[PDB]
């Protein structure tokens, strides 16, 4: 008080110093459940794979990606990322991926980059400079190799131009590298576009069959469809919390509601456009909000020239909700002052018609 | 030790260090056999005797260098010239059999005499 | 794959004064008793709503292609579910992606790709009196079908006017949102008067540009018809009705379960203003 007026002294009277006010606790968040992520029984796990140059570009839009099982997957050998956080995969999201599914060679691995070239990596499969994605490759020899070698899987060797960066082209043209004609078949200067691989399961590293496939992210116009996992922690009611649900954030003791809402609706609100109510997006039960309490600080003192004991009123705040008797009254909680039934002239107004003073061993009396 | 690198999954898998027997017929003669696609194994009937331990010593070698331009065309995987090729395999088996090397190892025991009679006598069997 | 309906008349259209309909909520917020304002896209009131009417005495079949200013608003006055779906793009070719959403009586098709659709796309059905029940006869909306975005199909299933529903279109931020409000009538009138609040029922981003749209209808190929390629169609008593959105100001009267019951349109007469 004496340094709210600005005073070492303090006339009698009840004066205004402060605003008390709760704190939220542990910042629960909430979000709707998490079920069918992304239908990926087709690709980290499929059965058969195409050659290199038929690798398919299947679309991944509408399903929410977790990276969080490939990224501490322990089956994989490479997990590089370029141009993003491989850790920030589940905060962020995305608008289109396109799932890569090709077998190649071990040491051919190495040249699938960006930024990078090779007699494969520009003839098969290029990565552009500005790629921003991950790469992923795993062993695949114990069950892509058989006995007798493994000649299913072909691929280019020459052509007379490379490849675009996402590209995929099925031309089987004969390449011609002198100036003599090529009528259909080999010969001098003639040769075949398509040569078959070979996979032995006695092969050491390098030439193993290494399946490895490539994410590409995407962020164009389009409306974000895609996302990773968040966390949805637990919820506590009777507090004051400040919480997070699913497009919204506020500050407030949460509490069982009574009203019921509509099947679709799920914010609430009232006059002055003010939140109060937000449902659960797991339990589907309603939760009236309520902003935690707060109230201006009055400390009723007397002159400073008569005593310095003072008086704390806390202006429409409970008392079990304030952390030298406690006294509740309609104006708020009053902490320093003793109650009598005596009924006196009023001399410090409080409110509500409780009003303190300085009477008698001495003490402030409401 | 030397600075050569390890060896492939399918060298201790494929090679056959061990003599069946009259089970089967074998030809016993120690040979690098080079496949060409990352497949190296030795197949030696090797025993219990110096002799084959240097001669595993020297396939060693062998695959070693066989191994050392395997990141080179099929053109190219092969030693320069005649001489090469089992010079560098015999280097390995003229070093490792200083009697320092297998008392480090542990075959020969620390408590062993340094006289000039033996070196002679290992110079003269050269 | 392409059959262009012959033996038709041409009829001029016509139109109908459209009740206090088309209120939907405009939000997912709930509120108590208490009013509210809002400047969203509606259809204002007693509004001339272009009325397409398709029935068999001359014959006629009107289903054009209607341009999608701002948001259209669909009612569905059938008795034996004639209308089949919708289509929206806009230019209904392999140039650019276009809006399909089909329902044959078995699933709630929603695909999202470059549809080359037909001049007069429709869907058809074949009656069997040995079966003694109805079935489809072909599928012909579109030939073929490009590169996609979005696809969903529904779960599985069997299928006077005695029956009203009604949609409301719109496209705003990419996202293409549904509101829809099926509720049963009974009477001979063209629309009827009263209330429904549309509620939304999908909002699938689709993502692209709508300009126009056009309904698909069903007929009928039966042993009462002469059997031809092109001709020998009819169609039972439909329509349907279209009403485009503008931007305006209503004043909301929720009640105390959330159900918007009453509004009132703010530019029609000065007891509204
Ligand atoms: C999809 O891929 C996952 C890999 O994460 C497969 O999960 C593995 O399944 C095998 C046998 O079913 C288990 O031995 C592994 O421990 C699993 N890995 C895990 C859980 O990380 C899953 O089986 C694949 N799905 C299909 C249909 O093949
Ligand atoms: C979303 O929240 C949890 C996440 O698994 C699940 O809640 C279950 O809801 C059903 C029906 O309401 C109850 O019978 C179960 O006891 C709940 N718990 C579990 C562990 O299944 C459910 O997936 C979703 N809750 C819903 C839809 O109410
Ligand atoms: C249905 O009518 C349309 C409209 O005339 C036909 O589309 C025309 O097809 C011819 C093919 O020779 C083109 O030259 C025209 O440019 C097309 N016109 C339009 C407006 O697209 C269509 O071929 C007819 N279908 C059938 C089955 O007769
Ligand atoms: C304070 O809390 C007590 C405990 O529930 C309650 O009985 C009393 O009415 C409250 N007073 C005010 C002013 O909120
Ligand atoms: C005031 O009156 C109440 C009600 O009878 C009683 O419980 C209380 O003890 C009284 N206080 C004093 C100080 O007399
Ligand atoms: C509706 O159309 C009719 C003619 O079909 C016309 O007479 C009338 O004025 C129109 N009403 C409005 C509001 O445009
Ligand atoms: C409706 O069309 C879908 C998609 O082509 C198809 O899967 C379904 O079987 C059809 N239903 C029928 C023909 O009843
Ligand atoms: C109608 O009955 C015939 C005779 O069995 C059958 O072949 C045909 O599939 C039926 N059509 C239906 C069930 O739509
Ligand atoms: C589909 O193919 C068209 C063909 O030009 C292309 O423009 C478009 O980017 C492709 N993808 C989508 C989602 O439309
Ligand atoms: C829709 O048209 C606008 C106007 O030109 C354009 O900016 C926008 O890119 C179009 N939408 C799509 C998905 O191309
Ligand atoms: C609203 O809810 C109450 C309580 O469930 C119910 O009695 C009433 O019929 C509902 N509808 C209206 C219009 O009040």
């Amino acid at each position: 008080t004496k340094c709210t007026l600005k005073s070492f002294t303090v006339e009698k009277g009840i004066y205004q110093t402060s605003n008390f006010r709760v704190q939220p606790t542990e910042s629960i968040v909430r979000f709707p459940n998490i079920t069918n992520l992304c239908p990926f029984g087709e690709v980290f796990n499929a059965t058969r794979f195409a050659s290199v140059y038929a690798w398919n570009r299947k679309r991944i839009s509408n399903c929410v990606a977790d990276y969080s099982v490939l990224y501490n997957s322990a089956s994989f050998s490479t997990f590089k990322c370029y141009g993003v956080s491989p850790t920030k995969l589940n905060d962020l999201c995305f608008t289109n991926v396109y799932a890569d599914s090709f077998v190649i060679r071990g040491d051919e691995v190495r040249q699938i980059a960006p930024g990078q070239t090779g007699k494969i990596a520009d003839y098969n499969y290029k990565l552009p400079d500005d790629f921003t994605g991950c790469v992923i490759a795993w062993n695949s020899n114990n069950l892509d190799s058989k006995v007798g070698g493994n000649y299913n899987y072909l691929y280019r060797l020459f052509r007379k131009s490379n490849l675009k960066p996402f590209e995929r082209d099925i031309s089987t043209e004969i390449y011609q590298a002198g100036s003599t004609p090529c009528n259909g078949v080999e010969g001098f200067n003639c040769y075949f576009p398509l040569q078959s691989y070979g996979f032995q399961p006695t092969n050491g590293v390098g030439y193993q069959p290494y399946r490895v496939v490539v994410l590409s992210f995407e962020l164009l116009h389009a409306p974000a469809t895609v996302c990773g996992p968040k966390k949805s922690t637990n919820l506590v009611k009777n507090k004051c919390v400040n919480f997070n649900f699913n497009g919204l954030t506020g500050t407030g003791v949460l509490t069982e509601s009574n009203k019921k809402f509509l099947p679709f609706q799920q914010f609430g609100r009232d006059i002055a456009d003010t939140t109060d109510a937000v449902r659960d997006p797991q339990t589907l039960e309603i939760l009236d909000i309520t902003p935690c309490s707060f109230g201006g600080v009055s400390v009723i003192t007397p002159g400073t020239n008569t005593s310095n004991q003072v008086a704390v009123l806390y202006q429409g705040v409970n008392c079990t909700e304030v952390p030298s008797n406690v006294f509740q009254t309609r104006a708020g909680c009053l902490i320093g002052a003793e109650h009598v039934n005596n009924s006196y002239e009023c001399d410090i107004p409080i409110g509500a018609g409780i009003c303190a003073s300085y009477q008698t061993s001495q003490s402030i009396i409401a | 030790s030397v600075g050569l690198p390890n060896m492939t999954q399918g060298f201790w898998e494929n090679s056959m260090l061990t003599d069946p027997g009259n089970v089967q017929k074998a030809v016993c003669h120690p040979t690098a056999w080079d496949l060409g696609k990352g497949d190296f194994r030795i197949l030696m009937c090797t025993k219990v005797t110096m002799d084959d331990f240097l001669t595993a010593h020297h396939e060693m070698g062998h695959i070693q260098y066989d191994m050392a331009y395997a990141a080179q065309p099929f053109l190219l995987r092969n030693g320069a010239n005649e001489g090469f090729h089992e010079a560098v395999g015999e280097i390995m088996s003229l070093s490792a059999a200083t009697p320092k090397h297998l008392k480090s190892i542990g075959l020969l025991s620390p408590d062993f005499q340094e006289d000039n009679e033996t070196e002679i006598n290992f110079l003269l069997k050269q | 794959q392409c059959v262009n309906l012959t033996t038709r008349t041409q009829l001029p259209p016509a139109y109908t004064n459209s009740f206090t309909r088309g209120v939907y909520y405009p939000d997912k917020v709930f509120r108590s008793s208490v009013l509210h304002s809002t400047q969203d896209l509606f259809l204002p009131f007693f509004s001339n709503v272009t009325w397409f009417h398709a029935i068999h005495v001359t014959k006629r079949f009107d289903n054009p292609v209607l341009p999608f200013n701002d948001g259209v608003y669909f009612a569905s006055t059938e008795k034996s579910n004639i209308i089949r779906g919708w289509i929206f793009g806009t230019t209904l070719d392999s140039k650019t992606q276009s809006l399909l959403i089909v329902n044959n009586a078995t699933n709630v098709v929603i695909k999202v790709c470059e549809f080359q659709f037909c001049n007069d796309p429709f869907l058809g059905v074949y009656y069997h009196k040995n079966n003694k029940s109805w079935m489809e006869s072909e599928f012909r909306v579109y030939s073929s079908a490009n590169n996609c975005t979005f696809e969903y199909v529904s779960q599985p299933f069997l299928m006077n006017f005695k029956n009203l529903r009604e949609f409301v279109f719109k496209n705003i931020d990419g996202y293409f949102k549904i509101y829809s409000k099926h509720t049963p009538i009974n009477l001979v009138r063209d629309l009827p008067q009263g209330f429904s609040a549309l509620e939304p029922l999908v909002d699938l981003p689709i993502g692209i540009n709508i300009t126009r749209f056009q309904t698909l209808l069903a007929l009928h190929r039966s042993y009462l018809t002469p059997g031809d390629s092109s001709s020998g169609w009819t169609a039972g008593a439909a329509a349907y009705y279209v009403g485009y959105l503008q931007p305006r100001t209503f004043l909301l009267k929720y009640n105390e379960n959330g159900t918007i019951t009453d509004a009132v349109d703010c530019a029609l007469d000065p007891l509204s203003e």
